[PDB]
């Protein structure tokens, strides 16, 4: 907490509004599920990129000429 | 060669370049989201920043173990870099950057202590058998705070027990779409701040030390997550430059080829042509 | 009706390389990808089978004004399909017209005669 | 005549690998030409930098060719030139610039030519 | 032997085409990888220098069966060569067996005298 | 001849069907090879798991095959073969083993070799 006469802010690492400190929690351990299926699926999506991208490049590398 | 052959040739090169520009437009997408993403901090870093300049510098307070710049044995070293390829030399810049400053003025692997984010540095610095203390892997395309508050409170808790004296900040400084500029930065002891310009003093309803020891902190972490910010929009811009250079590269590709294409036809229809006119005229 | 369909068509052709990697801009490419597999979806025929010419702008005009944005693709064909039959069974005036005529009816009379067929399809 | 019983042994493995290298450097070429040097393997980009190398040295500075460029040109014993193809290929002189191995002679020459040019 | 010897070689030739840049690859593609590696090794031989079935198709067992998988890539040649040697000296028995018999003889008998020459072999 | 007006509407239905399904399950080969069957997603698992199915139910037992085999051999008519890959179609049959589709004939043959494996 930080306070001025005319302003006032509190700075937190983390914020909720039901004001049940196991709703935030509940909140944070919830989170965790979506940051993992995030994570995958941006794996997943550059790895299938790179290999339609593999498998162009062997196409026209055994296309010698 | 045979026209077969170059037809084949082409049609292949026309297929890498079209997948190579469908990943520039999402690397581009990507890269929109990221610079939004990191607009969003503004707010957060520039108060508490403001904060620890007016209280840190204030009444004294150096005495605090963060500020001073005690003797050095360890030194600590965080580099920030991709869990993904095809970014050009992005991640390339900065391990050549850390391995050039760490035999440069070390010379011994107990002088130095490495933490890594992403799978390609943690793999380089593992071929080298170099010691990695900490590391974390597969970060999402949008990392939040939450993500990264772990480990940035783990390299802080360690400085603080004195494990390593000081530690730098290795990472690619987003410039503009076309110039990534790699970054040396002394994350802390806090050898100097930027004196904000107000200049006020506040009441300590806990005494100095008791708030000191709380709020620097969440300042070295928010550092932390700000130079993680800047490396992810980095490493979208050399993506998407990587893309669009390799795009190109086809283009001419393919523009070559027509010719050699063209000549191949000519030569064809003439040899065909005189065959059967000779046939015709052996009779 | 045809100018419509023919930018459509074209627009959708050189982004189609691309709709296998999902959002590229979602403001107006997926649209645009939407719009080119309506396109698509409502052009196969099949065998013996021709079709009358208001028919044909009947529907090309649905498929071009946005009325069958919500339609799913996989039911393009059956909206179609049944379009045909609501048409003749309640939408005789129109069709007199453009036979007569050779030009589209007032607007409103076919925006509501479509709006009137969509309340009755089912969506599957 | 390129046979053990012919050449030697020595000089039959050194010329074979270093057509192994080439033939390496000459199938990456595609990938080279597109993606550039980045995407390569840690093997790969080693193979690529000795090639460049091995390349180079291939080039010599005739006494004919004087009139040309006013270099007087060189003549190389066989030994030498297996002995240095030898050491390219054990990577001894990786560190020096790819453009002190053109038009050089032996291998000395090669160092010589790089400390000229600063090194 | 023949079938098994095929097989692999045709999944490594498959397999080979992802490895040539870009990311790496799982733990299984990389033993077959090393598989496949190790099997080309073998097929190499020098010239004027015919080698009778016999010893052949016990090479060729050897490799297929995973004794070899242990043995640096390098070495594999060598390791060929004194596995002749060896088979000249302790081997004759199931040499006989294969050259009258035209068949393959005890497994048992197969892996002691490999595991034993293994046991003599020295890697680099 | 694959025509609605020459073999029938379900006959061109099914037919389609099954064309369709296996071109999708041909798309995944690569990315089943490198990536691994973990990473499919439910809907794309369950084409595959169909067309496995559907590619194995499409071979036969022959007549002029029973010495290789030993088993009798069998004549399918077009009726039940349209029958049965409608069926398979449908995920009736999707909780037999998938060895059950092979070297089988009819459609009942296949719950009659997954019975005699002990389902």
């Amino acid at each position: 907490l930080e306070v001025r006469p005319d302003k006032v802010t509190i700075l937190a690492q983390a914020a909720e509004r039901a004001e049940d400190i196991d709703v935030l929690r509940a909140k944070a351990a919830k989170e965790r599920a979506e940051r993992r299926l995030q994570s995958q699926q941006d794996d997943i999506d550059f790895k299938r990129a790179e290999l339609a991208l593999k498998r162009a490049m062997n196409r026209l590398s055994v296309a010698e000429m | 060669a045979s026209l077969r052959d170059i037809k084949t040739r082409i049609n292949a090169t026309k297929k890498t370049s079209q997948i190579t520009k469908a990943m520039e437009m999402v690397s581009t997408s990507k890269l929109n989201r990221a610079e939004q993403n990191a607009k969003s901090f503004v707010p957060y870093m520039e108060k508490i920043q403001e904060v620890v300049a007016n209280v840190a510098l204030g009444a004294g307070g150096a005495s605090h173990p963060m500020l001073v710049s005690r003797p050095v044995k360890k030194t600590g070293y965080l580099v920030i870099t991709s869990d993904r390829g095809l970014a050009g030399a992005y991640n390339s810049n900065v391990l050549r950057l850390v391995y050039q400053t760490i035999q440069k003025r070390h010379a011994s692997p107990d002088e130095y202590a490495i933490i890594v984010i992403g799978r390609v540095g943690l793999s380089f610095f593992r071929k080298r058998n170099m010691p990695v203390i900490l590391d974390i892997t597969r970060l999402p395309d949008q990392p939040s705070f939450a993500d990264i508050k772990e480990i940035a409170r783990k390299t802080v808790g360690l400085f603080a027990d004195g494990t390593f004296d000081e530690l730098y900040m290795y990472y690619n400084h987003y410039v503009s779409a076309i110039q990534q500029e790699v970054t040396e930065r002394k994350l802390l002891p806090l050898t100097d701040l930027a004196e904000n310009k107000q200049r006020t003093v506040y009441e300590f309803e806990p005494s100095q030390e008791e708030i000191l020891d709380v709020l620097l902190p969440q300042y070295a972490e928010s550092l932390i997550y700000g130079a993680l910010l800047d490396a992810k929009a980095s490493e979208h811009a050399a993506r998407m430059t990587a893309m669009k250079n390799a795009t190109d590269n086809a283009n001419e590709l393919i523009r070559t080829l027509t010719l050699s294409y063209n000549r191949a036809r000519q030569a064809a229809i003439t040899q065909e042509i005189t065959e059967i006119v000779a046939g015709a005229n052996a009779l | 009706v045809a100018g419509t369909l023919r930018l459509d068509l074209a627009a959708y052709r050189e982004l189609e390389a691309f709709a296998q990697f999902g959002s590229d801009l979602d403001k107006a490419t997926q649209a645009k990808l939407a719009r080119g597999a309506r396109t698509v979806e409502v052009l196969k025929q099949d065998l013996h089978q021709p079709i009358p010419v208001e028919k044909q702008v009947l529907i090309i005009y649905a498929l071009t004004r946005g009325f069958l944005d919500d339609i799913p693709v996989e039911d393009v064909r059956r909206f179609e399909k049944e379009f045909y039959l609501f048409l003749d069974q309640n939408g005789q005036h129109l069709l007199e017209h453009i036979r007569t005529t050779k030009d589209l009816p007032n607007e409103d009379d076919l925006n509501k005669a479509i709006e009137a067929f969509k309340k009755t399809f089912v969506v599957s | 005549a390129l046979a053990p019983e012919i050449v030697g042994e020595e000089h039959y493995q050194v010329a074979r690998k270093v057509q192994q290298t080439l033939q390496r450097y000459k199938e990456l070429q595609d990938i080279i030409a597109i993606l550039g040097m980045d995407e390569l393997s840690d093997e790969d980009k080693l193979v690529v930098h000795r090639a460049r190398r091995i390349q180079f040295f291939l080039s010599q500075n005739f006494h004919v060719a004087e009139q040309f460029t006013g270099q007087p040109g060189s003549y190389v014993p066989v030994k030498e030139t297996v002995r240095g193809f030898k050491e390219i290929l054990e990577g001894k002189y990786d560190h020096l610039p790819e453009d002190a191995f053109r038009l050089v002679g032996r291998i000395e020459e090669v160092v010589e030519k790089a400390k000229a040019m600063g090194v």
